[PDB]
């Protein structure tokens, strides 16, 4: 019976660990959605840049929002964090204790 | 205090064009600022939900 | 409420006014008298400016 209880309780806590993993993964995905949207807008800008008769003043104009998009991307990357883990800012690996 | 200049303003259209360029450049900058703010509030909403 | 589906669908529509395929003198619809409600986004028109 005790050998059964040890498992039962451990797996009980492991379910919580798994849910925490779900939470963190969902948060990361949420940030990446925004990154993707901004990148797609950036591609739109680049395509606009290609028109033949554009003037260099227009090029600088486009450069403006280009800079804005990059700044926003970097801001999100740096600032976003979860439980003190600034997850997007580094290369890292973590293990969910499920077993 | 602005002066009472003696003669006609020479090449006035260039002054007007420069002023218009300044104004429109500013407007574009503020539009980009609005874009940044929209992105930020969207991020805040998603992060708050999560 | 807050679904990414609607945001993607609507924003894709909104951004197209760049139209990265034309060298026309016009660049947007403002030159032809079409404005957007920055507060909300619903568009508005000017009859005389559009006419000329």
């Amino acid at each position: 019976a005790n050998r059964f209880t040890a498992n039962i309780k451990g797996l009980t806590q492991a379910s919580r660990n798994a849910n925490d993993g779900i939470s963190i993964a969902q948060t990361t995905e949420g940030a990446l959605n925004e990154i993707n949207n901004n990148l797609q807008r950036v591609r739109e800008l680049a395509v606009q840049s290609a028109n033949s008769t554009n003037s260099q003043s227009d090029l600088d104009s486009i450069q403006a929002e280009i800079t804005q998009r990059l700044n926003e991307i970097d801001r999100v990357s740096g600032q976003t964090q979860f439980n003190g883990v600034k997850v997007l800012a580094q290369d890292n690996t973590l293990t969910i204790q499920v077993g | 205090l602005a002066e009472a200049a003696a003669t006609t303003t020479e090449n006035p259209l260039q002054k007007i064009d420069a002023a218009l360029a300044q104004v429109d450049t500013l407007r574009s900058d503020l539009g980009a600022v609005q874009n940044r703010f929209n992105s930020a509030i969207t991020n805040l909403g998603n992060t708050v939900n999560n | 409420l807050g679904d990414s589906v609607v945001r993607t669908i609507q924003t894709g529509i909104r951004a197209q006014f760049a139209n990265s395929g034309s060298n026309s003198a016009f660049k947007t619809m403002a030159e032809i008298g079409i404005t957007q409600d920055g507060t909300s986004g619903k568009l508005k028109i000017d009859d005389d400016k559009l006419t000329k």
